[PDB]
């Protein structure tokens, strides 16, 4: 029995070892009950304003578009306080956790930046937090690392399995079993069992209701399309959630195609992977034949969650959303363009959404379109991941 | 087959509780895993809790983690599990034999393909770790279809709603995890429970019985001893034995 | 002739050769007429809304302040599009640029961020930008280089001198004399000859403008004191001017005190140098006994300009802001106070203003005061900087 | 004194231009720097210009950067640069003496205190490279007061007002940077006209003089000839020798 549906069509669900239900369960009615409360509301958006700097800007890129008939914009959540959209759901799922009752937050992270994210909700908000990252991650990811500890989080290295997200998650949900009673599990992105794929949308969908306000302030309609990068689905989702009975608006998701689709070395499991049972939900993953849960792979390591939250799936599925992939030189190339032609450096995750529009843009110059890219991130953290690979060439 | 039920019946006409033992197909290969189950079989075990290995094993402790890495070390497969089963069956007629399994493993190539696959190689039950009795229904039923016994974990704390539901849902055993539970899983004509938290000495299997259960079931109290003994095959074996023949004296 | 008053009581003036002195005069010509234009300042605005993200919040700090009568609020300019506040002026100009029919920016930099600030306005208003760095700045700040290069700046080493900010600040205005026909020199701080410690200021001064308003909005009331670290002098500056005539508010400027100011390892002329004529200004510097311009040291390489804005000068000499000195080791503790306490990672600049409000609160914690602490910048670009200190010990 | 009174009018007598080198005092060093100085006087020079090392000489090109660096690598002072002066005014009485200073040197320890300095060792001229005329009034005035001549340079592209400035406040000489300048100087009875870019050949020296200047100046090519000499000092002095004599006789 729950309260909302944990399903997108066949996709989601909640498939945790039993004595996780209760936990599930926990969070769900905490959820609900604090959607209805104006005072949750009223602190939660005063957060996102005073503390985070929300709304975020929507720039206009006519040095990009010109001699186009493409109208490009970017909803700025670069500019966000951490410098990513991560930062909207760890404060909304850190006053949940408060109205909970809890003092804990556990919190799993990849590349770091969600780790960094609930470190530093956690720090605001006076919980002791502790973040599960593969040993492998942890080893590759210093600044982060170095991050999360400045921000008094209790960072613990995973050595099991291939030692990365994935098994960081495992070691995230381990934990909450045993300790769910005093802690919170600040899981980071739009998947994993209901109602995480939920509370995380609804926890991000500001970013759609701005851009939706800002864009009508700019241009006197809705866009054609809204395009977002797709790791495991949170900033699309939070883009996409507004426009979705607006049948008008294009929602275009944009997963990693790494080296290639080809190749095999991807990170496209919602157009490329087969649908399993792991992580708590159903979905599309990256997979053996056999059943065993692969990697993604992309030059962005915040895309390499090895599936895709469950709504993504089921907007596939009807056709209200369209997911394309965009390959690491693809998203480089977007990055340069960024960075040279309006002094913004994208987030190499960001990137792949950005490279995708350049292509609208470049494939069909004299088509009409007005698009938005969610700008997700800022790419500080990336430039000598650029320089590198530039300098080898 | 009915081999939980004539195993219990058997049981409880000597006043006897179950000793069930879990191990890892393939750890620490797929010859040595063999001869295990046979050593654990010929000690005494009444029934066998099996794992096969996957990838994310979100339920199991790091002993239990460790299994899976040495049998992936090994190259061991689902489908030469299924290979095994199959020639520990044809050993042994009557014992039952349960799978542990992650739902993506079952989910993978069809539902229904595996659970004919657990009829044809005489597995007699399924407990699929991420699957709560909420989401169980199609798994349940593919197992009746087939033959096999769903079984379901009832944990510490489960409500009268869950009781109610695993007492419903389960056959062949309950896994149970002030012993009321086991008084409202017998008032609901659940399957008989076997507990399974913490059982690594004799003095535990007799205390489960004696509390109600049926028996118990201790997995990382047989690992530890494959993990602590891999250089020495031999005496693997013979540390396996010692044990089992102690734990299965403590259901007597 | 002017048409401005180059000099803040004795302080400022236009020390520069006389053939640099008629692209001053065009300078302060176009500056004059643009602050008079409303299409020029509704340009301005727009770029500072919609590309740069003004307003920035105004943050509470009550995790900081518990237990105490002091109540605290961050200016986050950390959170302005670039990480620091410079991008407010480099953007203004541009503009300015622009308007002077000037297709060229000249800009100098130390630590590298005006230099990054001055490339991110040039690439979004397409300007060719070249830039000055000493060749032992651009040795020691290879993230900015590379910055500054991916937006398409021409990054140019200054071996002359001791080849730090003083000897950029060398070349950058020899190569102005010559080609200020085509080229704007965009300074980086509220110092030089005039025009552009007004300039500066005024292209700085929403700083302290959206502070007043958001001040008023929360509390009633203006603040008991504003406090800004001092490198130049813009930041500071920007947050004072709009409070110079609310005589109630005090001005609390902390210029970086290094290893202490009895080392003689700081960078505190304004209240520890002596007067002199350089960089195109009489103002308070470090220079010998015999007048030989020398350095300033802090931890933080963002405050080390030698000198200090003339108005800065001007205003304590007549008391109206006091200017104080913070030591390397109260900005890194103040660094680690705010990023355990509030999840925000200063720049160790900004470190240097938050210490000093930590100490009026902490000397004096039932002393009634309402502080603003401008944070100049963010701090991922000291985070290793911090890391090795404080493993070092 | 008025040593460029009695200098142009006895160079008007011999109806010839003046050669003045330009050169920073204490490069490469002290000793060979008095040296290099009373060769060019022997040589033929008509007046010095001679500049103080200072950290920051953001007027001048890399030749003369370099000549500042070299003296501070040896360790020259302002202080020993004002005892040079005197040594140098001591054997030569007649040959106007000019600095090039930098305002901080010049305000450093007092305005007033500097021009008296400059007037104790009998120097002649002072031009502050970073004080415009619209900032000169202290400079100009205690540079009179202390009878030395604010020195002015009038750029090529100077406006009316700047000429009728620069024609009013200097002394001594103008430093000039379609001889329109030269005739607008006269016209308004400014200081005879020096010219001094780009003077490093005797046909830019002749050719300043048919414009209508009283003689050029010519510091980078004297700078010059002592970096490509420094390990040879005697060449160096025979090669400054050479050159200027050159040079002045061009002015002839
Ligand atoms: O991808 C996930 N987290 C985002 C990590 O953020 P980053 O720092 O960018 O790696 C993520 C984490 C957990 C999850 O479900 C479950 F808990 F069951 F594992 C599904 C996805
Ligand atoms: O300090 C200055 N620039 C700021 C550099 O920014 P950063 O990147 O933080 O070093 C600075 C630059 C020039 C200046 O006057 C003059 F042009 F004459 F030299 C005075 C101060
Ligand atoms: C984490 C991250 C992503 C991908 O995660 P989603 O949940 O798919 O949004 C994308 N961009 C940035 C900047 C990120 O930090
Ligand atoms: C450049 C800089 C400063 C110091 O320069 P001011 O002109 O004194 O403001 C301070 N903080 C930050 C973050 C800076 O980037
Ligand atoms: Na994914
Ligand atoms: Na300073």
């Amino acid at each position: 029995t729950t309260l909302l549906n944990p399903y997108f069509g066949e996709f989601g669900g909640m498939y945790v070892p039993q004595i996780l239900m209760p936990a599930l369960n926990q969070l769900e009615e905490a959820f609900v009950s604090a959607q209805k409360d104006p005072e949750f509301q009223a602190q939660f958006a005063d957060l996102l304003k005073n503390y985070a700097g929300r709304p975020t800007a929507l720039t206009k890129c006519q040095n990009i578009t010109a001699g186009t008939r493409t109208t490009l914009y970017l909803k700025r959540e670069d500019l966000l306080h951490g410098g990513a959209h991560k930062t909207n759901q760890v404060l909304g799922q850190a006053l949940l956790a408060k109205r909970m009752g809890k003092s804990e937050i556990i919190a799993e992270t990849g590349a770091g930046q969600h780790g960094v994210a609930s470190a530093l909700a956690s720090a605001l908000l006076g919980l002791k937090c502790r973040i599960y990252m593969g040993a492998k991650d942890v080893e590759r990811q210093s600044p982060n690392v170095f991050r999360m500890r400045l921000m008094g989080a209790e960072v613990i290295p995973v050595h099991s399995g291939s030692a990365t997200l994935k098994d960081a998650c495992n070691e995230a949900l381990r934990d909450w079993s045993g300790s769910y009673e005093t802690a919170h599990y600040m899981l980071g992105t739009a998947a994993g069992p209901h109602p995480y794929p939920t509370i995380v949308r609804e926890f991000q969908r500001m970013i759609g209701e701005e851009t939706k306000a800002q864009i009508l302030d700019k241009e006197g309609r809705l866009p054609d399309a809204v395009i977002a990068c797709v790791g495991g689905g949170s900033n699309a989702i939070g883009m996409f959630a507004d426009f979705i009975n607006d049948t008008s608006v294009g929602l275009i998701g944009v997963e990693p195609g790494g080296h290639g689709i080809e190749t095999g070395e991807h990170g496209a499991p919602l157009k490329h992977g087969r649908v399993g049972i792991y992580f708590g939900m159903k979905a599309p993953m990256m997979q053996t034949a056999d059943g065993q849960i692969e990697e993604s792979y992309s030059i962005s390591a915040g895309l390499d969650f090895p599936s895709v939250g469950p709504q993504h799936a089921y907007l596939n599925s009807i056709g209200r959303a369209d997911y394309v992939s965009i390959t690491d030189d693809e998203a480089l190339e977007a990055f340069k363009t960024l960075c040279r032609h309006e002094g913004i450096i994208p987030a190499l995750e960001s990137s792949h959404a950005l490279a995708h529009a350049l292509k609208m843009m470049r494939e069909q110059p004299e088509k009409e379109q007005l698009l938005v890219v969610n700008l997700s991130g800022r790419g500080d953290k990336d430039i000598f991941t650029v320089h590198d690979i530039l300098k080898a060439r | 087959m009915e081999r939980y039920e004539n195993l219990f019946a058997q049981l409880n006409d000597r006043r006897e509780g179950a000793f069930v033992p879990f191990v890892t197909l393939g750890d620490p290969g797929i010859e040595q895993s063999l001869k295990i189950i046979d050593t654990l079989i010929d000690a005494g075990a009444d029934a066998l809790e099996l794992g096969v290995p996957f990838s994310d094993p979100l339920a199991d402790g790091p002993t239990i983690q460790n299994a899976n890495l040495r049998a992936f070390a090994a190259g061991v497969t689902p489908a030469q599990c299924f290979e095994m089963l199959a020639l520990i069956r044809e050993k042994h007629p009557t014992i039952p034999i349960g799978l542990l399994m992650y739902a993506n493993l079952v989910f993978n190539n069809g539902i229904d393909a595996f659970y004919a696959r657990c009829e044809q190689v005489g597995v007699d039950s399924v407990l699929v770790a991420d699957v709560p009795v909420e989401e169980s229904a199609p798994f349940r039923q593919a197992a009746l279809r087939h033959n096999i016994a769903p079984i379901f974990i009832c944990p510490p704390n489960a409500d009268d709603d869950l009781l109610r539901q695993v007492a419903s849902y389960g056959r062949g055993y309950t896994y149970l995890l002030l012993h009321h539970l086991i008084e409202k899983l017998k008032e609901y004509h659940a399957a008989p429970a076997l507990q399974g938290f913490g059982i690594s000495s004799p003095e535990q299997v007799s205390a489960a019985v004696r509390a109600g259960a049926a028996g118990a079931i201790s997995g990382s109290a047989i690992v530890k001893i494959i993990e602590k003994n891999l250089a020495s095959p031999k005496q693997m074996l013979a540390e396996l034995r010692s044990f089992v023949s102690a734990m299965k004296a403590a259901s007597r």
